[PDB]
């Protein structure tokens, strides 16, 4: 009949992250866990069906049929982990309640923030904001004709770098004003 | 009172004209649930299982039945080669629980082929009891799936019981009530010199019934001949007990005495 | 596990469609589900062993045939854009097994395929700025004006694929927010060192795989039909 | 391969008096394997308005079954159950004791 799972939640590089899943159902014949990397297809997590908490390297899964709750546990946290995690009852006659899933953000703990604003020529121009914290939002344009996307990170994985980055472009429009509805930080650089 | 759900299933190989597949559900006594691999369909067998489940029921269960059907077909075919036999063979499932008068409970799973005991489940250790080495073979396969010996657990524990006390309300007015025995006992002479008495009951409901012949007040010593419980074709049962020759009939149903003195 | 086709797939309302499925995994329960944003997962059709089939929670506008043990194909009769969605086929041993899926077929339905554009593709080499700053060089590249939105953006350096220091939006934008058919804008940045980017002799490539119309699809506009293609942007290295 | 043969037990449902309706009741129990044949019989002759239940399975994996007809007990009237199983080489004829 019913199953609820977060929507989404944020949780910090090599850290630790609960998923709660709590579920009403006509009966109870097991609980899943799936991950879904975006664009893929989801893959198998565990399966629950008696009491207890089982470990399968960083993730743990526990169940207690008594409250109809769960909960994925997710340790030592990666980019990697950045996926969406789907939890499923099968009920008496065996069929799955699915969950709408948990959409996971994992935040990179930037060591040396940088925060800049560049321009960008062809090999009409575009505008990205580099280098800031994890704890700077992006906000999406409001105005006509100019396309801000949202923060990526990047895994410069020799060098052991991560960094967050948006980009901003239009045909109208300036690197110093692209930005304008976000929040960034004080002492983030123009180069002029 | 102490209560059962159980399911059945028969597989056949190469039967003669007979189905190859047959699965029955049965509360205490009752069968409430049949599909069979002519129907394709299962159905109730209780007039107070249709009225109170939903098509949709009917419909599902037909589906998982259609599945467990092929999957006891491959299952008999693969304990066929491993016993090297040719022609019919037999393969059954029992699986069911108990829901006790204390509230206690059981739940039990086997296996048999041929008729006779193949594997039993102990949901305690979480482990199959093999009679032979080709259950032994089938032990070792099902015991590496830990996921589905605990689902197995989880079935036989909390699923059954829900489903038993659910048809249990749903049968109430069959299941739950009781009709007492009509009781009587019959004395006669029969090679010379020797009186058998037969302590005779009938029209009782349910069929669980104690009959004894005691002497002075004191068990005997000297052989009982027991009748089988019977079923009269009405819904209620029939049982009997005798002796040879202060003798008196006792008879104990549903929490009442009765005393037959001769 | 489960081979599902095709990928992706634009349909016109009122077209025919089927979805394959295979799965050599020996299972005899084998399922079809939609897969829609905001909601959990909703079984379209089910087959629980070979000769049998039965409706799952949204049945209407489809039908399944279990052709066999292995396949189990999916049918839209007459596409309707309520059937715009990702579609999972999956098989599963029964009882407490879990469900292996396929690869999932992004299905796209339009009232007419007038709207339907290839992306073009944009590489913006790395400022000066970044360079002299940080000691690295950051490559952006910019998929706009396509729709529907099936695309594949990859980054190729020296004709080998790239995933270290790659970043590509997870969704596109919308270039036109306000209309019920806005076209469709992606962006992905490639990071490297300094010295990487000013070899001449490094080769960058940006690279947006799209999906668009087949052979048998009709076409009478004046403008190149929107076929499924490969569009890219490139850029050397400069000292 | 262990085969069983079946019980077979011949009674009235209720106490029998002849000249007042009752059911002749034939229970076939404890066989395997499950093929079998059971008829009633009046002074040989099969009763063609018989009852049965399904086929019933039992714990220790052998069948049963109950057949059984509406009729009236007379001195003159010989009633009987007649089974056939793989285990009988001939249909075997049980006569009612006449309880
Ligand atoms: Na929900
Ligand atoms: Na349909
Ligand atoms: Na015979």
């Amino acid at each position: 009949q019913n199953i609820d799972q977060p929507t989404e939640m944020t949780a910090t590089e090599g850290a630790i992250v609960q998923i709660n899943c709590t579920y009403q159902t006509s009966g109870f014949n097991g609980l899943f866990w799936y991950q879904q990397h975006a664009g893929e297809a989801p893959t198998f997590l565990s399966y629950n069906v008696l009491d207890g908490l089982e470990e399968k390297g960083r993730f743990s899964s526990f169940l207690s049929r008594s409250k109809g709750y769960s909960y994925l546990l997710l340790k030592e946290l990666q980019m990697k982990d950045s996926a969406s995690y789907l939890c499923a009852a099968m009920d008496s006659n065996y069929q799955l309640i699915w969950g709408a899933g948990t959409k996971l953000i994992i935040k990179p703990d930037i060591q040396n923030p940088d925060p800049a604003v560049y321009q960008l020529r062809d090999s009409k121009s575009v505008c990205l904001f580099t280098d800031f914290d994890s704890q700077t939002n992006v906000s999406q344009s409001k105005d006509s004709d100019v396309y801000i996307t949202d923060k990526c990170v990047l895994d410069m994985r020799s060098m052991d770098f991560k960094s967050n980055s948006a980009v901003a472009w239009s045909n109208k429009f300036a690197c110093a004003n692209a930005f304008n509805n976000s929040i960034i930080p004080e002492d983030t650089f123009f180069p002029s | 009172r102490t209560h059962s759900l159980r399911y059945f299933r028969l597989g056949v190989s190469d039967p003669i004209h007979v189905p190859e597949f047959i699965s029955v559900g049965y509360v205490d006594s009752h069968p409430i649930t049949t599909y069979d691999s002519v129907t394709r369909q299962k159905e109730p067998r209780a007039p107070w299982m249709a009225e109170n489940l939903a098509p949709d029921h009917w419909e599902r269960y037909t589906q998982l039945l259609r599945g467990w059907q092929q999957m006891f077909k491959v299952e008999l075919k693969r304990l066929q080669r491993h016993y090297n036999h040719s022609g019919s063979h037999t393969y059954q499932r029992m699986i069911g629980c108990e829901l006790l008068e204390d509230g206690s409970t059981t739940g039990f799973l086997q296996y048999a082929y041929d008729g006779q005991d193949f594997l039993i489940f102990n949901k305690d250790t979480l482990s199959w009891l093999a009679v032979d080495n080709v259950a032994h073979t089938i032990k070792q396969a099902w015991e590496a799936n830990q996921h589905e010996l605990l689902y197995q657990k989880n079935w036989l524990e909390e699923e059954c019981i829900a489903w038993l006390k659910r048809f249990l309300e749903y049968g109430k007015d069959t299941l739950q009530r009781t009709e007492p025995p009509l009781v009587r006992v019959n004395r006669k002479e029969t090679f010379p010199g020797v009186t058998a008495l037969f302590c005779k009951a009938h029209g009782f409901y349910p069929p669980e019934i104690y009959m004894t012949w005691m002497k002075n007040g004191e068990e005997i010593v000297q052989e009982i001949d027991y009748g089988d419980i019977l079923p009269s074709g009405d819904g209620t049962y029939q049982a009997w007990a005798s002796i040879e020759l202060l003798y008196s009939c006792h008879v104990e149903h549903s929490g009442v005495h009765m005393v037959l003195q001769v | 596990g489960v081979t599902q086709t095709p990928k992706f797939q634009v349909l016109k309302t009122g077209q025919s469609m089927t979805l394959q499925c295979a799965q050599d995994m020996n299972h005899n329960s084998m399922y079809w589900y939609r897969q829609d944003p905001g909601m959990g997962l909703r079984l379209i059709y089910y087959s629980a062993s070979e000769g049998t089939t039965d409706k799952g929670e949204v049945p209407n506008g489809y039908n399944v045939s279990r052709l066999n043990k292995r396949e189990f194909s999916l049918r839209l009769e007459s596409a309707a854009p309520s059937q715009t969605s990702v579609y999972f086929c999956a098989s599963s041993g029964g009882d407490s097994g879990e469900l292996f899926f396929g690869e999932g077929s992004r299905l796209t339905v339009l009232e007419d395929l007038k709207n339907v554009f290839p992306p073009e593709v944009a590489v913006f080499e790395p400022s000066e700025a970044e360079i002299s700053h940080t000691q690295k060089a950051t490559l952006v590249c910019l998929a706009t004006g396509f729709y529907p939105d099936h695309v594949e953006l990859s980054w190729w350096v020296n004709g080998k694929e790239v995933h270290s220091g790659v970043c590509t939006d997870p969704q596109p934008l919308k270039e036109q927010p306000a209309l019920n058919d806005s076209r469709y804008a992606l962006s992905s940045r490639l990071r490297v060192s300094a010295t990487f980017w000013q070899n001449p002799r490094n080769h960058f490539r940006c690279q947006v795989q799209f999906y668009g119309l087949s052979e048998n699809d009709e076409w009478t506009q004046d403008r190149a039909k929107p076929v499924t293609q490969i569009v890219s942007a490139e850029a050397w290295g400069r000292a | 391969m262990i085969q069983r043969t079946p019980k077979i037990q011949v009674y009235s449902r209720h106490p029998a008096e002849n000249g007042k309706s009752n059911f002749l009741n034939c229970y076939v129990s404890g066989f395997h394997p499950s093929d079998i044949e059971v008829d009633l019989l009046k002074n040989g002759e099969r009763i063609e308005k018989v009852e049965h239940s399904d086929l019933s399975f039992s714990k220790d994996w052998s069948f049963y079954l109950l057949y059984y007809t509406e009729f009236t007990p007379t001195e003159k009237d010989e009633y009987a159950c007649r089974v056939n199983h793989v285990t009988l080489s001939q249909p075997k004829i049980v006569k009612w004791d006449r309880d």
